[PDB]
């Protein structure tokens, strides 16, 4: 029990990072006139935000694996 | 598998980090862009992000490593397996389901907690049966697609 409840915070962390990563490309947070314009004039900005979430997903995946 | 101009898009993102055109990203460049967006990583968190993809060991990300990372995203066998194992930590039934409510409780109370608006968007994206359960296998394959 105590060893498999030590997995619960890094498991939650991995799900959250995965979901935040996935939401970069479908969330209502990006379905605004501002983001469509910002994504027209400066496409690199959204890609950078997504690159950062990938890096955080990778870190979170490694930490959850270190609790096995 | 990547088009020649889709590589030029990833290169545009990369150069936003590597503004001096040295062909590398250090904690300095990674952190400066993050903080320009209002994020505040620590130095240790930046070192871990970079160490995930630095295949050489000098503490940088170069463009070939960046491109591979952007191309794979979450679409890899190891990611699907490990996310599946995370969901199972919160599923003592083993049947492969978790209740919408328990998922909300875990998401908003553990780790880097989701906000009410975030978890509402996640539960909305996953279909729910007549009981309230969600198959996380279906959810894992939808995110690693």
């Amino acid at each position: 029990q105590k060893h498999f409840e030590k997995r619960r915070m890094p498991a939650a962390n991995l799900i959250q990072a995965a979901w935040r990563l996935y939401s970069t490309d479908m969330s209502r947070a990006y379905l605004t006139a501002t983001w469509y314009k910002l994504d027209d004039i400066m496409p690199a900005v959204k890609t950078v935000i997504r690159s950062i979430r990938i890096l955080k997903f990778l870190v979170a995946k490694r930490k959850f694996k270190e609790t096995l | 598998q990547l088009t020649e101009e889709q590589i030029a898009e990833f290169k545009e993102a990369f150069s936003l980090f590597d503004k001096d055109g040295d062909g590398t990203i250090t904690t300095k460049e990674l952190g400066t862009v993050m903080r320009s967006l209002g994020q505040n990583p620590t130095e240790a968190e930046l070192q871990d992000m970079i160490n995930e993809v630095d295949a050489d060991g000098n503490g940088t990300i170069d463009f070939p490593e960046f491109l591979t990372m952007m191309a794979r995203k979450m679409k890899d066998t190891d990611s699907e397996e490990e996310i599946r194992e995370a969901f199972r930590v919160f599923d003592k039934d083993g049947n492969g389901y978790i209740s919408a409510a328990e998922l909300r409780h875990v998401m908003t109370n553990l780790g880097e907690k989701l906000t009410d608006e975030e978890v509402d968007e996640m539960i909305r994206e996953a279909d729910i049966d007549g009981d309230g359960q969600v198959n996380y296998e279906e959810f894992v394959q939808m995110m690693t697609a």
